[PDB]
């Protein structure tokens, strides 16, 4: 039930000590289903460091802080693991190699687009694969839509302009106007839509009066022709 | 597949003339067409046959 | 994991004898 998150909430909502998550066999093991060896960088971290420092005064309440020090016994061990391997990884570099340059560019460019969940080129109907796109589309809408609406730039060309304590300078909004750019276009694609069936549904529903090669076959203008015979008149 | 089309049409004409453009080059075989429909075999039956009508008409 | 310009993403992104033979007899 997201222990991870929990420990948030109680330091969020700067009352830690007050529960402490009733640390038994029922309450600390059940969301934990040790502890799962946290995921982020620190943000996960720091966590563990002020859970420890808080149940420093209880100290005997709570039976999960030795799990929790074993996981900062395998925190260092992998720290001092890793130390001991970059050592000896900078001691393994041949002495010449001279890595090319127009390849190094393509591995910036590609771990770069790599990393924003873009497409990469390579250079090394169906209601299934609809739904697969149209999935897609809502990730970017709700992932636009949770930007800070107080967004601005700073480009590396406002020191030419030498604004003061209140100047305004002319280049602050060149990336909220292009984060509504793509956040209006990708809602008004159900009208592009119904513009582009009422311009190819009258421009192909014609297609033998404007195309020259097409009123100009036999079974074309034969058909045409056809069509147009007034009926016979009996007497 | 009851009814033509302009494509059924077009593609029909153009199938049955680049197929009489490739027997003057010799570039397509064709002995198959033409052999499935000749069957001296079957000649030699249907003949048998009107031989056979000869014999009984009189 | 500085970003690229847009503009550099998208700056750095026997069948002839048969006949022959053919046409050369007939």
């Amino acid at each position: 039930l997201q222990e991870q998150s929990e420990l948030m909430s109680t330091v969020m909502n700067n009352t830690p000590t007050t529960v402490a998550a009733l640390a038994a066999v029922a309450a600390a093991s059940e969301t934990n289903g040790t502890i799962p060896k946290p995921r982020s960088s620190a943000q996960l971290e720091q966590l563990l460091y002020r859970y420890r420092a808080i149940q420093n005064h209880p100290k005997e309440n709570k039976l999960e802080i030795k799990a929790i020090e074993d996981t900062f016994r395998n925190i260092s061990r992998d720290q001092d693991i890793y130390e001991t391997k970059l050592d000896t990884l900078r001691k393994s570099i041949d002495k010449g190699f001279q890595y090319d340059e127009d390849l190094l560019n393509k591995h910036l460019v590609a771990l770069q687009l790599l990393e924003k969940d873009t497409d990469v080129p390579d250079y090394f109907g169906d209601p299934d694969t609809e739904i697969r796109i149209s999935a897609r589309i809502s990730n970017r809408i709700n992932e636009l839509e949770r930007l800070p609406a107080n967004l601005g730039t700073y480009s590396l060309d406002d020191c030419l302009e030498f604004i003061t304590k209140d100047d305004l300078s002319s280049r602050m909004d060149t990336f909220k106007i292009k984060a509504l750019v793509e956040l209006k276009s990708l809602k008004l694609l159900t009208k592009q839509k119904s513009i582009r069936q009422k311009l190819i549904n009258n421009v192909a529903s014609q297609a033998h009066h404007n195309i020259p090669y097409l009123r100009d076959s036999p079974f074309t203008a034969a058909a045409q022709r056809s069509v147009q015979i007034r009926s016979k008149v009996i007497v | 597949y009851n009814n033509v089309t302009l494509k059924n049409l077009t593609a029909f004409q153009l199938l049955s003339q680049r197929e009489n453009i490739c027997e003057l080059l010799n570039l397509v075989e064709s002995t198959e067409r033409h052999n499935s429909i000749i069957n001296p075999e079957r000649q030699r039956m249907s003949l048998e046959e009107m031989k056979k009508m000869l014999d009984a008409l009189k | 994991s500085l970003p690229i310009e847009d503009n550099y993403i998208r700056e750095v992104v026997s069948k002839l004898m048969e006949c022959v033979n053919d046409a050369v007899q007939t």
